[PDB]
């Protein structure tokens, strides 16, 4: 039932910090009003939108995890490096 | 698939577990 049962693990403090922690490994937030600029603010909602993600496709706490970390991986990893 | 081959491939770049280790200790 729900996202996958797994749901009542995973709650919203948890969600926002994964959030946070995608944020933070994309962009080293300086200072929470960093935030508040656009550039960020995009961040922020892609990194929702990941988080989101991620959650409607896993079919457990544990393959989310591995799969935001992985994300985490991949950006700097993959991606710039 | 596509979840075995990033998993076994970044598994043999302990990057990837540092950050899982990370992200467990940092997010509750």
């Amino acid at each position: 039932g729900v996202r996958k049962g797994w749901h009542e693990h995973v709650t919203q403090d948890l969600r926002s910090h994964l959030v946070h922690k995608l944020v933070q490994a994309i962009f080293p937030t300086p200072d929470p009003a960093a935030l508040k600029d656009r550039r960020m603010e995009n961040l922020v909602a892609y990194a929702k939108k990941v988080e989101g993600d991620m959650y409607e496709s896993a079919n457990s706490r544990d393959e989310y995890y591995h799969l935001l970390a992985e994300k985490i991986y991949k950006i700097q990893k993959e991606l710039e490096e | 698939t596509d979840s075995q081959k990033r998993r076994e491939i970044l598994s043999r770049r302990p990057s990837y577990r540092k950050i899982l280790n990370d992200l467990s200790s940092d997010a509750p």
